[PDB]
RNA sequence: AAACUUUCAACAACGGAUCUCUUGGUUCUCGCAUCGAUGAAGAACGCAGCGAAAUGCGAUACGUAAUAUGAAUUGCAGAUAUUCGUGAAUCAUCGAAUCUUUGAACGCACAUUGCGCCCUCUGGUAUUCCGGAGGGCAUGCCUGUUUGAGCGUCGU
RNA sequence: UGCUGUAAAGCUGGGUCGAACGGCCUCUAGUGCAGAUCUUGGUGGUAGUAGCAAAUAUUCAAAUGAGAACUUUGAAGACUGAAGUGGGGAAAGGUUCCAUGUCAACAGCAGUUGGACAUGGGUUAGUCGAUCCUAAGAGAUGGGGAAGCUCCGUUUCAACGUGC
RNA sequence: GGCGAAAGACUAAUCGAACCAUCUAGUAGCUGGUUCCUGCCGAAGUUUCCCUCAGGAUAGCAGAAGCUCGUAUCAGUUUUAU
RNA sequence: GCCUAGACCGAGGACUGCGGUUUUUACCUAGGAUGUUGGCAUAAUGAUCUUAAGUCGCCCGUCUUGAAACACGGACCAAGGAGUCUAACGUCUAUGCGAGUGUUUGGGUGUAAAACCCGUACGCGUAAUGAAAGUGAACGAAGGUGGGGGCCCAUUAGGGUGCACCAUCGACCGAUCCUGAUGUGUUCGGAUGGAUUUGAGUAAGAGCAUAGCUGUUGGGACCCGAAAGAUGGUGAACUAUGCCUG
RNA sequence: GACCUCAAAUCAGGUAGGACUACCCGCUGAACUUAAGCAUAUCAAUAAGCGGAGGAAAAGAAACCAACAGGGAUUGCCUCAGUAGCGGCGAGUGAAGCGGCAAAAGCUCAAAUUUGAAAUCUGGCGUCUUUGGCGUCCGAGUUGUAAUUUGAAGAAGGUAUCUUUGGGCCCGGCUCUUGUCUAUGUUCCUUGGAACAGGACGUCACAGAGGGUGAGAAUCCCGUGCGAUGAGAUGACCCGGGUCUGUGUAAAGUUCCUUCGACGAGUCGAGUUGUUUGGGAAUGCAGCUCUAAGUGGGUGGUAAAUUCCAUCUAAAGCUAAAUAUUGGCGAGAGACCGAUAGCGAACAAGUACAGUGAUGGAAAGAUGAAAAGAACUUUGAAAAGAGAGUGAAAAAGUACGUGAAAUUGUUGAAAGGGAAGGGCUUGAGAUCAGACUUGGUACCGGGCCAG
């Protein structure tokens, strides 16, 4: 708010004695506003409680390290039917995650040949989804420059960009980026897993690179790939196997019986 | 999406664009596209409407009915059709305003400023 | 106000300090326009390098004895043993600095070779260059060209020799000799001449 | 965030948890460290024991880089070595051909004496020494070097 | 029992909450450097076919010229105003002008529409007296010109 | 109109209405009112109540008008009683002046009347004033202070005529 | 500051120090208020110090989070002995 | 031991149990209610609203030992209305990396305040202690003793190994006191061995960074509230007093 | 008749003042407040007051920092560091050097004999190709105007003979302003007053930002996106080329040798007083007193003498960029506010109005797509009413979107002996609800209340 808002008259108390609450009140005479309450919160046309401020904290540190891990599980996301799914995704289509399409999606300069492409590969549904759910929005953001909502569609990851980019930037819900640069805010939207990706083979190829395996170092400075906590994440296997089935005792009832 | 600095996406600026427009920036704000006929015939598909043009309304209730239009009422962005009324109870008749953008020039009104305009665009006249 | 155990802060808020508070809202801006200045000052001068060539000496103050760094400009004897004078070599893109000395010779000679490297790699042009040669020559960023370069620490293997006396006791040596030093004289010169 | 705070779970009570007698109220006691000798002493004399008066010298102008004097320790004296070549140098260090390692270079100014050294002929170079730390130095055959 | 009072419902009031918007505000960023004696900012008073204000303008007064453009303006009226055109409307653009009485405000004065002086032209039988038109007369300081002052002082 | 929840609340039938809005997973805050002689706005009981009683006083008839205690005319009865309830001015106001029309608001009843409202009209100077003079006093100027806004000086330490 | 045949009178309904704007959201150990539900636990007005006595700090009393263990040795009680 | 009169309740939902009669892998009163009959479904039945009756029920909020108080605020209604943000911190928790850790001052890059990338320094940590000059952490399986979960050998009892943590006796580093070798710029040096002393130390590192609740301090600082104090201006149309002209 | 000093002129030509407020350079200068009191201290070298600028200002090419193996004009950021220090050593306060980055740029006088030539400059007049050139005459100026030099040097004499060359003009580029030009449905059905809604079939898309149009419009309009193509300015102080003069015994640059090498005074410095600073036997500033020197002078964070060392070179001057910016001008945005909110003001808002004055200072947004703003008849003095009419709607009538509550009228139901209201319970009156199931093929079977 502005700094001076609710403090630009001169109102002083009346004190006590008047038979009035000791708010501070406009001086002088001939006006509506002579007499009635300033300078509070309480108080109409007074300044509001706390002003806001702009040394406010706006921008958030997160460590660089534990951001990559965040994009790496993203990405790992992304390759599971079921996050890719209940992701909200029309991916019903395609046969197998990844979605790797050959480098002449690169290639495609019109939208026309790209919306081609997209259905060619079972993406378009996807964006027919899209296209379907566009909306005015709830609430007084309309009035803000945000006029309208919809659904996100796939997001097209490349190697080199010979028109692919603005072959696909009219498209609704359509998202493209370079495999160099792969961020959270594209690979889960809303803090959700599971974006529909589609690689080309050269981003698909390139990933090897710019993550690392343990046969290749990530281009990426000093980085490596975090290492999960359990190795079989197939606990329900695990306990009903040989090597644990055989130390265990019988297991009683589900339900023990009412004995009284 | 837009992309030029220059441009602005901003509501409440391009509403107060349009409702303070000159007289001058009202003349091309009040274009009626031409119809499959002159378009074929002049090649251009949208022209500032003129007084003296002819018109097809193809929109509201009076939609289907054709005339000439007597007035660009620049003032409240409409156009008066020749013979488009309204009667009111006491007899008297009042014209029904019309935007250009629902209707279609069946007729142009040439000069040579027209002429000149129409081959600016890359038309043939 | 003064309460359970917890640490005593020194928080300096006593002044109109909100009158005097800097956001620094335009940093990405900032950012943006530096890059914008830097990119049109290369194109205005163009292929010649945007940043003049600088010295390397070494850091003042015993914490700092073991760094080097790019210095202001050449000495006024470092580019004399190139053979260029000062009004000259501020023409073709060297830093000049009359108030750095040379009493030792280690830094002299890496300034000479740098200057003796920059100079092999210079081309001058003239009425008599031709626009062909002139878009031959790409804009050299000569900082990266010429870096500075940490001299090496010393490893690898070497032979051990062991004096008769710890290097610990020439230290315990050394700062008695020092300490008492002033008054070992007087009591020497008041001696001698008594004697 | 506002919504996890206890400001929201305290709506609709009057206090807003501050208590009816003592009545929250501007400055009881004083402002910052207020009567630390008079009021505040049993606070500061149990939990800030030497906090008034004055021990020692003044010293005029102090200059920080003049102390500049990092320690490192035996224990850790072989983090020094090429990573590549520590264990090749381990086996095959002698009288006649041992590690050199420049502290100094590494940014250190006193070696120190703590722990164990590898039995394993080492020259050292320090500005600074231990008397301890040259001993174990010079017991593993190895020798320190003064450097400035 | 009515009237009266009280409770609820329906409709009608009183009043302006709620909801939905918004040519406004607020904050952040980006770019730019341009007031005035060549009379500014500000003030007063006027100006339209029919206007009180707001907006604009200055006795050339909701404006003149120029450039661009190309058929309106509009609440009503209206041309000796216009349409294949030197041409409707246009703070569209803007480089030429007009710019009352003032204001740092400058002949003096100012709670006055008060009072001089100078030049050129002009009316009244006029170098003087009375009238009209146009053009001038502030202070501090600088450079220069011209006219001077002082036994301050040189020489003849 | 009902239903669910201990509850904060949630859902639904009917009526009104006219342009946006909700569930779920999360994020965020200028996030929940009965009180603060709280703030602003609105509205009651009191209550058709207190009251509309200083300054001697009104009446008959006619006209007008939809309508007359209150307007106009006539006839009376009265009062101010020249130190006026008469005839003018200074200060202050600013069109209230006059004619015509008009009654929604205002004239604490009324209204056909009005200093109200609307449309027009109206203020003529050589001789009456201002303008000029000086009064107590105010105040420029060579100047002397003051960091300076400015202060001081006017019989003013001055080469001071826009002379006759 | 004025002005006062003097009352602390008068200085624009303001006077034992005018009015106006700002510093200024001046400070308050003091008065008032402090906005949804349910569930579980649940006090103190006592010690020491303080220009301390309508206020603080300190200990106590209370909540929360737990952690190391799993019947070890504990008790606002008795008995025997002293 | 037996006979006999009433009331309230019916939780659970295949079997599994304990017993009993034994006539029998059957039956029972024995790990919680079933059988049968009538009426009704245009209805008795239940719930809410209004009202009558019976019984109980002082006005909320607040300060207080004590409020219905002859204590204070509150005529009524709508809308507004009070623990916030920031700098620097304590504890706890989550997360990443870990003897390290922190990209965001800056540079690169961009689909352009985003996302993505880069590194030198620096901060904090990895060493303490002393006012300071200065010195600076293994006798030993990083020690001995008593406990200690878990593991191991056994076979209940027993033996072994025992991290974290606890009690205890030592050892190492700095300060303090004493001793005082070989040697010397003969006044320095300080070997060595002692002391009911002392440190926010060592004795196989634990930290750095981001976020959250709570607590702390400075800020208008939960909201409203002085009597005052200061700086710069405006008034003698009222009134006080002098003067000038009526 | 000169000169010096001092005057005058409506003398020829100029210049200054005043405005604006965010940032900038100075002067002056509080108190509230904190210290739980209070006076030093703090607030604060802050507010208020005064003087002066610009697009930035200021600062700036060391009388610096350092004590190192040394750095090297100024400014800013990060860090140094809540540290050294200051402080009724209390409350509190508090820099600098180094290091990493942003930006980088360097220089000008005074002090010198041109002395074989005042070589310099304002003005008048004439003239031209006019931000000026040429000619000429006065004037200024020797009490010193040009060339030459600025400590990093440099000068005057020799040098190896080596390296370079100035300006006036024309077209371009770049830079700035500005004109013109651009894809694809308004196809069919349903609802509606209106299609911009839903459904069907499509199309464009480097354009599915935003707005308009009778409801949510990529395809109706303007735009958006992508480029194409003209015009006009401006730049000693940006460069790509031409061009005539190149008066090149002229200017300048480098190396070496010799002799030299001017370097700022009531200033430095000292004492004292006041103020200020982190600056502590005194950090800066200012007043007064004293008042220098020439390997001298300053500094080297504890006063003094003696001896060294290190490092600069004051008392004269200019200078882009990185830095600041609640103002001005032009733009783009937001997890902001949504008419008691947000600026005081979304409106003829600093308006209406108040005060002698300084000043103080509101309330107030929305008929409808379109006025189609209700012709006409009738009752009435009129305002109005009743018919009618327009409209999708008058449950939209310029008392106009929706239209809550307090409070009020009418209608209906009910209750009532000095308050009313509440809980529990049941009766009465009203309302609501269900199993004859989504029942099964006259029977089977089920629901509810009861014996
Ligand atoms: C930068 N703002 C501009 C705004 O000024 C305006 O621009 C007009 C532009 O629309 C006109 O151009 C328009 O009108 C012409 C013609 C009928 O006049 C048509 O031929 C043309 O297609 C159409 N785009 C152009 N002739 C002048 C600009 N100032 O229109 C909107 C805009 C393009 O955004
Ligand atoms: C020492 N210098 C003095 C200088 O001070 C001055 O003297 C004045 C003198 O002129 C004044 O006197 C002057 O000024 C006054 C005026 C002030 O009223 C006049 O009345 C008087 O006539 C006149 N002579 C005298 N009153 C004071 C001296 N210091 O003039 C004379 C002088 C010799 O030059
Ligand atoms: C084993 N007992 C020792 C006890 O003997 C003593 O040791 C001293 C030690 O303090 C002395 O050492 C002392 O003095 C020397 C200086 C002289 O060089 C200093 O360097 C050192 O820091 C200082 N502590 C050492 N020189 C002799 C030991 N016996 O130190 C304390 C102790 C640990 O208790
Ligand atoms: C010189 N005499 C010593 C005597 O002083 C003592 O030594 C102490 C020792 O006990 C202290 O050690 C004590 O405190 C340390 C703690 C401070 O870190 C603990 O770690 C340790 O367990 C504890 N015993 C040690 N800090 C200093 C020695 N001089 O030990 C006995 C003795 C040998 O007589
Ligand atoms: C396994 N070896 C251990 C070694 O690790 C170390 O153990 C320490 C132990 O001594 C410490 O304990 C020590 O210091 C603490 C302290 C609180 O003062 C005291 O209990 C006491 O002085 C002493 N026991 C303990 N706090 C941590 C262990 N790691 O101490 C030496 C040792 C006991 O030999
Ligand atoms: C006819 N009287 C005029 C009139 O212009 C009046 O307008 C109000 C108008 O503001 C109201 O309309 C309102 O609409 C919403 C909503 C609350 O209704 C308000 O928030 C908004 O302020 C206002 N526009 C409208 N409902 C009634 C008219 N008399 O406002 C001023 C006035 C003098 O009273
Ligand atoms: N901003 C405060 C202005 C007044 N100055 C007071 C502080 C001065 C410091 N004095 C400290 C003691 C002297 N060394």
């Amino acid at each position: 708010v502005a700094e001076n808002a609710g403090h630009q008259t001169s109102a002083e108390s009346w004190g006590t004695g008047r038979a009035v609450a000791r708010i501070p009140r406009v001086g002088g005479g001939g006006t509506h506003r002579s007499g009635q309450a300033a300078f509070g919160n309480m108080c109409r046309g007074g300044r509001m409680f706390a002003p806001t401020k702009t040394w406010r904290r706006w921008n958030v540190k997160v460590n660089h390290n534990e951001k990559r891990y965040a994009t790496a599980s993203a990405i790992a996301a992304s390759a599971v039917t079921s996050l890719v799914l209940a992701r909200g995704h029309r991916v019903e289509q395609v046969k197998e995650l990844p979605l790797v399409v050959s480098n002449e999606f690169e290639s495609v300069t019109k939208t026309k040949d790209a919306v081609a492409v997209l259905k060619a590969v079972g993406a378009h549904k996807d964006v027919v989804k899209v296209i379907k759910s566009k909306k005015l929005r709830a609430g007084k953001g309309k009035l803000r420059g945000r006029r309208f909502t919809q659904r996100r569609g796939p997001l097209v990851v490349y190697a080199q960009d010979n028109g692919i980019v603005k072959a696909l930037r009219n498209v609704p819900g359509v998202e493209t980026a370079s495999v160099k640069h792969l961020g959270l805010l594209q690979l889960a939207p809303g803090a959700h897993l599971g974006r529909f990706i589609i690689w080309t083979q050269g981003a698909f190829e390139s990933l090897d690179s710019v993550y690392g395996s343990d046969s290749t170092k990530s281009i990426k400075s000093g980085y490596t790939l975090p290492s999960n906590i359990i190795s079989n994440t197939d606990v329900t296997r695990l306990i009903n196997s040989a090597e644990v089935q055989a130390v265990v005792r019988p297991a009683g009832e589900k339900t023990q019986k009412k004995s009284h | 999406a837009k992309i030029s600095q220059d441009v602005s996406s901003s509501r409440s600026k391009a509403r107060k664009a349009y409702f303070t427009a000159s007289s001058v920036e009202r003349r091309v704000l009040l274009s009626a596209p031409l119809s499959k006929e002159l378009r074929q015939q002049y090649n251009v598909k949208s022209l500032p409407i003129r007084q003296n043009d002819e018109v097809l309304v193809v929109r509201g209730s009076k939609k289907g009915s054709e005339g000439k239009v007597n007035s660009v009422y620049r003032l409240k962005f409409a156009i008066q059709v020749d013979k488009l009324q309204k009667e009111k109870s006491n007899g008297a008749s009042v014209p029904i305003n019309i935007h250009p953008s629902k209707v279609v020039i069946t007729k142009l009104h040439l000069d040579k400023d027209r002429k000149a305009l129409i081959q600016r665009k890359g038309g043939k006249a | 106000a003064i309460s359970k155990n917890l640490p005593l802060l020194n928080n300096h808020f006593r002044k109109h300090w909100q009158e005097r508070v800097r956001v620094h809202f335009d940093q990405a801006g900032k950012k943006a326009s530096r890059r914008q200045s830097r990119l049109r000052k290369a194109a205005k001068i163009a292929p010649r390098p945007i940043d003049a060539l600088r010295p390397v000496v070494r850091a003042p103050t015993v914490k700092y004895n073991r760094k080097v760094r790019a210095g202001r400009g050449f000495t006024l004897a470092e580019l004399k043993a190139v053979g260029i004078a000062p009004k000259y070599a501020r023409t073709i893109g060297i830093s000049v600095d009359h108030r750095r000395q040379n009493k030792s010779q280690e830094t002299f000679d890496a300034n000479v070779a740098r200057l003796q490297e920059y100079k092999s790699k210079l081309v001058i042009f003239d009425k008599k260059t031709k626009a062909s040669e002139v878009a031959s020559f790409e804009q050299v960023d000569v900082s990266a060209t010429f870096p500075v370069e940490q001299p090496a620490p010393e490893s690898g293997l070497r032979a051990v020799e062991v004096p008769e006396q710890t290097a610990y006791r020439t230290l315990r040596l050394a700062r008695n000799e020092k300490k008492y030093k002033g008054i070992r004289e007087k009591r020497a010169k008041e001696k001698a001449e008594a004697e | 965030p506002t919504r996890l705070t206890k400001t929201r779970k305290h709506r609709g009570n009057v206090s807003a948890g501050k208590g009816r007698i003592g009545k929250h109220r501007k400055h009881p006691g004083g402002r910052g460290k207020a009567g630390g000798q008079h009021h505040h002493r049993t606070n500061l004399d149990k939990y800030h024991p030497g906090y008034f008066g004055k021990v020692g010298m003044r010293y005029f102008h102090k200059q920080q880089n003049h102390f500049w004097r990092p320690e490192i320790n035996l224990d850790k004296l072989w983090t020094l070595v090429d990573s590549e070549k520590k264990d090749e140098y381990l086996s095959k260090s002698s009288a006649s051909a041992a590690p050199v390692i420049d502290t100094l270079a590494h940014g250190y100014g006193k070696v120190l004496g703590k722990g164990r050294l590898p039995e394993v002929p080492v020259i050292v170079k320090a500005r600074f020494v231990s008397k301890l730390a040259e001993e174990k130095i010079r017991a593993v055959g190895g020798v320190v070097e003064l450097v400035a």
